[PDB]
DNA sequence: ATCGATGTATATATCTGACACGTGCCTGGAGACTAGGGAGTAATCCCCTTGGCGGTTAAAACGCGGGGGACAGCGCGTACGTGCGTTTAAGCGGTGCTAGAGCTGTCTACGACCAATTGAGCGGCCTCGGCACCGGGATTCTGAT
DNA sequence: ATCAGAATCCCGGTGCCGAGGCCGCTCAATTGGTCGTAGACAGCTCTAGCACCGCTTAAACGCACGTACGCGCTGTCCCCCGCGTTTTAACCGCCAAGGGGATTACTCCCTAGTCTCCAGGCACGTGTCAGATATATACATCGAT
C-alpha cells in the first residue's frame, strides 16, 4: 500500500491548474442558480446562454483572484494552512460590507 | 483608392472614426488630424499587442490563437499589464505564481 | 445589412506583422472590444480635455497629452512618436 | 414559486479545485459555506442592477449584453462577448 | 557642403528651383545623414532663393535633432514662412533660433 | 471678473429644511458642491451611455429612473423613485 | 420657472442647459432635468440630514467637516458609497482590538 | 513613575483621534514637494491649496496605511509592528503587486 | 527635503492611525513610498499644466490626477 | 541508494468548422463648394506669487534602562490527503412551439429653434458672534505593594 | 485596598474673523410660438428559449489511516518607553517685485453643410487546415526503506 506524502501531488495538479484556461462550475446548477437569482427581483424571464457564460466566466474569475489573496495571507500568517480569518481580512482590507 | 487613410499610410478608416466621433456625442466639432493621431495610437497598440500575441502562440506552437496568449501578452508586459490590469480575457488563464514557503523542501 | 467592425483593419495590421497568423472571432470581439474601449476611454478624455478648455473641436495636441497622461513611458513614448509621424505624413502634403 | 438549494449543488470539491487554481496548498474545512456567501453577495450586488436594464428595454428576454453593462460598472470588464 | 540651385527663367519667385531645394534637402537628411552617427550642430546657409526647401526640412521632419540654427540671407525674394504642422512649438522654436535677412 | 455658479443657495435651503436652525463653514459647503457635481457626474454619465446603448436620441425623466435604480442599492434607489415619480406628475401637473 | 411649477429645489433650466451642452444623446425629454433634480436633492437632504447628526454629537454649530466623515461612517449605504471618495477635515472614530487591548 | 508600554499610546490615539488637526511640520515637506517639482519643469509658480490637497492625501492615505497596518499587526497576534505587514496590505489593496 | 520629514511625526501619524508600538526600517520605508505618491501624482499634474500653457500647476490639475485612479477630494478644486 | 506512479510532454493520424476567402451588390464614403463661427492674437490691468528678515519656541535629537515582545525550542493535538468503492445528476442531443425579437410603415406628438422681457444667481459689502484663549480644581487612571 | 502623579475638564473674560446677509447687477431662463421628424405605434415573421428523454459518466460522497502542521509553554535579550538635556527652524509681520491670465476687440481658416457619385465594404456562400481528440512512448520526482 503505497502513499503519498500530504499536499505534493496536489502541487503538481496545481502546476496543472495553472496550465490552463477553462471554467470548472457546471453549466446547469449555475443555470438554476442565476435563475433563481433572478428570480428573487422580477419572475420568469428568458435568458441568453452567452449571459450565463459572462456570468460564470466573472464568477471564476474573482474566485480564484480572492483564493490567490487568501493564500498570501496565510503565507504572510506564517502558516501553510489558511483560515477564514484571512478571508474577512481580506474584505476589511478590500473594504466589502 | 477612396481612402483618406491611405494618404497618411494608415489602416483604419478615419472616415468610420471621424463618422463615429461626430455622431457619438464625445465633442461637439471633430478636427481634422487628431481622428488621424487616434487612429494612430490605435493602429500602433493592436501591431504591439498582435506582436506579443504572436510570440506567446509561437511559443506555445499555435496559429489560429487562443487567448491564453493574449492573457500572457497583456499581463507579462508591465507598461500594459499596468494599463490593462482592470480586464480580464474570458477563457485568459492564469500564472505559475507560486511562493517558495508552500514548495517543498 | 452593414456591421460596422474593424476585422480587416485589425486583419490588414495583423498581416503587417506577420503573414503567418490567425485570428479568432472571439480574439477580434478581445480586439474590437479593445477598440470600443480604448475609443471611448481617449474619446472622453478628449471630450475632458475640451471641457477644461472650454473649445469647440479637437486638435492632435489634445490627443498626445491624453496619450502621455494614459499611457506609461516607452507606451506613450512611441505612441507620440507614431501620431506625430501620421501627422506630418497626412497634414504635410 | 422560488427555487431553492442550487447552492448546495456548489459543492465543496469544486470549490477545492478553484482554490487548487488559487496557488492555496492546505485547505481548512472551515472555508466553504462562507465563500458561496460571499459568492450570493456576489450576486445580490449584480442583477439588484442588471434587470433595471432590461426592464428598461421593455424586453422579456434578458441579454448578455446587459450583463456586460453591469459589469462595467461593477469594474467587472471582461471581453470575449462584445459590445 | 555646397549647393548651387540653377534658377527658374522669367519668374517672380524662384519655384522650381525650391522644389528641387526640397528634394535636395529631402533626399540628403532621409538617405544619409541619420546613417551619419557621428554629426552634431548642423547649420543650413541659404543665399537668396529655396528657403521653403529648408522650411520643409524643419516643418515636415524632425532635423532638430542634430541641426540648431538655419541662417538664410533672403533679401528681395519672397517670404517663405514656417507653417505649423505638427505644432506651433517648433514654430516657436523656429521663432526663437533661426536667421532670416531681407 | 466672473459670476460664477455653484450650487450654494439650493444646498443651503435643503440644509434649511432637514435641520431648521443651523450653520455650515464653506469648506464643508466646498465638499458639497463638489457631491453635488459627482453625483451629477455620475447619473449623467450613465444617462450617456444608456441612451447610446437603447439606439436613440432622448433621455426622460424614465431613463433617469433606471439610471438611479441601477445606481444605488435599491432601497435609497427606490426611495429615489418615489421622489422622481412624484417629481414626474408635479412637473406634468404644470408647465 | 420651470422649477417651482415642478416643486424642488433644483433648478429645470440650469440643469437642462448642461445637459444641453455636456453631450450625452442628441435630444432631452424635459422630464429628465426634473427626475435628476429630485434624486439629488434627496441624496443632499440624506447627507445633509446625517451631518447635522453628527454635528449634533459634537456640537459645533458650523459643521466642521469632521461632521461629514462621521455622517459617511455612520451610514453603510453611505459608507459602502462613497468608498472611494477622500473628505478633507474628516477626521477618524476609534478602533482598538483584543490583541491591542492590555491584558 | 515609570509607566509600561502602551499607556501613553493609547491615551495619545485617544488624544490624536479626539483633535480635527494637523501633525506635520510644513515647510519641510515643501522642501520634499519643490524638490519632486524641479525635476523636468521650470519656472515654476504655484499655488497654496494644491500643497494642502497633497497635505490632506498624503495624510489620508497614510493614517489609512497606518490602519492597514494596524489590522495586519492585529491578524498578525501582535502590538509591535513590521515592513511585511505593509507589503502585504498593499499587495491586498492592489496599489502594489 | 528628502530627510525634512522625521520619525516622530510619523509617529504621531501612527497614533491618529491606531497603531500602538512601532518597528524603525518603516520610517525610511514610509519616506519612499510617500516620495513615490508624490511623484505620479504631479507627474500627471505638470502633464495637464504643459497641456494648459501655463506655469503654474493648479489644485485641479491635483484633482484631476486623483480622479485618474478613483481617489477624489472633495472641496479644493473639483 | 534502486523502484514506481503520476504528471508532463510528445508522436501520431484524422476530422471539422471556423476562418479565411471569394462574390457580388449598395450605401456610406468621397468630392466639391460655401458660410460661419471658431479660434487666435495683442494690449492693459492688477492680482498673485516669490522672497527675504529675525525671535521665540516647541519639537527634534540624543541618551538610559529594563521589560515584554520577539523568537526559538519542544511537545502536543488533530484534520486533511490519499486511496477505493458507491451514487447521484449533469451532459448529450433530438424535437417541437411560440413568444417576443426584430423588421416595417405611417402619423403626430414632441422637441428644436427664435425672439423679447425678466429675476435667479453671484460679487461686494459689513457686522457679529461661534469659537479660539485660558487658568484653576475635580477626577480618574497606572503601578507599586 | 492605598498612595502620589499624571493627565483631563470647565469657566469667565476677551477678542476676532468667516459666515451670512443684503445690495444690486445681468444674462440665462422663460415665454410665446412654430416645424418637422423621431419615434410612437401597430402589423408581421421569424428567431430561440424551453422542454423532455435516455445513454453516459464525471463529479460528489464516504471510509480508514495517520502524519505532519497549528498552537501553547517557556524562556530571554533588545528594542521601545520614559524622561532628562541641547539645537533648530517654523512662524508672523513687513515690504518689495514681476508674471501672467483676464478682459477686449479683430479676423480668418476650417469644419460643417449640402449634393451627387461609386466602390468599399458588406452578407453570403464556400472550401480547407489548425486544432482537438485518441493512442502509443519516454522522463521527472517524490517517497518509502
Amino acid at each position: 500500500p503505497h502513499r503519498y506524502r500530504p499536499g505534493t501531488v496536489a502541487l503538481r495538479e496545481i502546476r496543472r491548474y495553472q496550465k490552463s484556461t477553462e471554467l470548472l462550475i457546471r453549466k446547469l446548477p449555475f443555470q438554476r442558480l442565476v435563475r433563481e437569482i433572478a428570480q428573487d427581483f422580477k419572475t420568469d424571464l428568458r435568458f441568453q446562454s452567452s449571459a450565463v457564460m459572462a456570468l460564470q466566466e466573472a464568477s471564476e474569475a474573482y474566485l480564484v483572484a480572492l483564493f490567490e489573496d487568501t493564500n498570501l495571507c496565510a503565507i504572510h500568517a506564517k502558516r501553510v494552512t489558511i483560515m477564514p480569518k484571512d478571508i474577512q481580512l481580506a474584505r476589511r482590507i478590500r473594504g466589502e460590507r | 483608392a477612396k481612402t483618406r487613410s491611405s494618404r497618411a499610410g494608415l489602416q483604419f478608416p478615419v472616415g468610420r472614426v471621424h463618422r463615429l466621433l461626430r455622431k457619438g456625442n464625445y465633442a461637439e466639432r471633430v478636427g481634422a488630424g487628431a481622428p488621424v493621431y487616434l487612429a494612430a495610437v490605435l493602429e500602433y497598440l493592436t501591431a504591439e499587442i498582435l506582436e506579443l500575441a504572436g510570440n506567446a502562440a509561437r511559443d506555445n506552437k499555435k496559429t489560429r490563437i487562443i487567448p491564453r496568449h493574449l492573457q500572457l501578452a497583456v499581463r507579462n508586459d508591465e507598461e500594459l499589464n499596468k494599463l490593462l490590469g482592470r480586464v480580464t480575457i474570458a477563457q485568459g488563464g492564469v500564472l505559475p505564481n507560486i511562493q517558495s514557503v508552500l514548495l517543498p523542501k | 445589412t452593414r456591421k460596422e467592425s474593424y476585422a480587416i483593419y485589425v486583419y490588414k495590421v495583423l498581416k503587417q506583422v506577420h503573414p503567418d497568423t490567425g485570428i479568432s472571432s472571439k480574439a477580434m470581439s478581445i480586439m474590437n472590444s479593445f477598440v470600443n474601449d480604448v475609443f471611448e476611454r481617449i474619446a472622453g478624455e478628449a471630450s475632458r480635455l475640451a471641457h477644461y478648455n472650454k473649445r469647440s473641436t479637437i486638435t492632435s495636441r489634445e490627443i498626445q497629452t491624453a496619450v502621455r497622461l494614459l499611457l506609461p513611458g516607452e507606451l506613450a513614448k512611441h505612441a507620440v512618436s507614431e501620431g506625430t509621424k501620421a501627422v506630418t505624413k497626412y497634414t504635410s502634403a | 414559486k422560488v427555487l431553492r438549494d442550487n447552492i448546495q449543488g456548489i459543492t465543496k470539491p469544486a470549490i477545492r479545485r478553484l482554490a487548487r487554481r488559487g496557488g492555496v496548498k492546505r485547505i481548512s474545512g472551515l472555508i466553504y459555506e462562507e465563500t458561496r456567501g460571499v459568492l450570493k453577495v456576489f450576486l445580490e450586488n449584480v442583477i439588484r442592477d442588471a434587470v433595471t436594464y432590461t426592464e428598461h428595454a421593455k424586453r422579456k428576454t434578458v441579454t448578455a449584453m446587459d450583463v456586460v453593462y453591469a459589469l462595467k460598472r461593477q469594474g467587472r470588464t471582461l471581453y470575449g462577448f462584445g459590445g | 557642403i555646397d549647393v548651387n540651385i540653377p534658377l527658374t527663367l522669367f519668374e517672380p519667385d524662384n519655384y522650381s528651383g525650391m522644389i528641387t531645394s526640397q528634394e535636395v534637402l529631402i533626399y540628403l537628411w532621409d538617405n544619409y545623414i541619420k546613417y551619419f552617427p557621428s554629426v552634431a550642430k548642423i547649420a543650413f546657409i541659404g543665399i537668396g532663393d529655396s528657403y521653403s526647401g529648408i522650411v520643409h526640412l524643419l516643418g515636415h521632419r524632425d532635423t532638430r535633432a542634430v541641426t540648431k540654427t538655419v541662417i538664410n540671407f533672403l533679401g528681395d525674394k519672397q517670404l517663405k514662412p514656417l507653417v505649423p504642422l505638427v505644432d506651433e512649438t517648433l514654430s516657436e522654436w523656429y521663432f526663437k533660433n533661426s536667421l532670416i535677412f531681407s
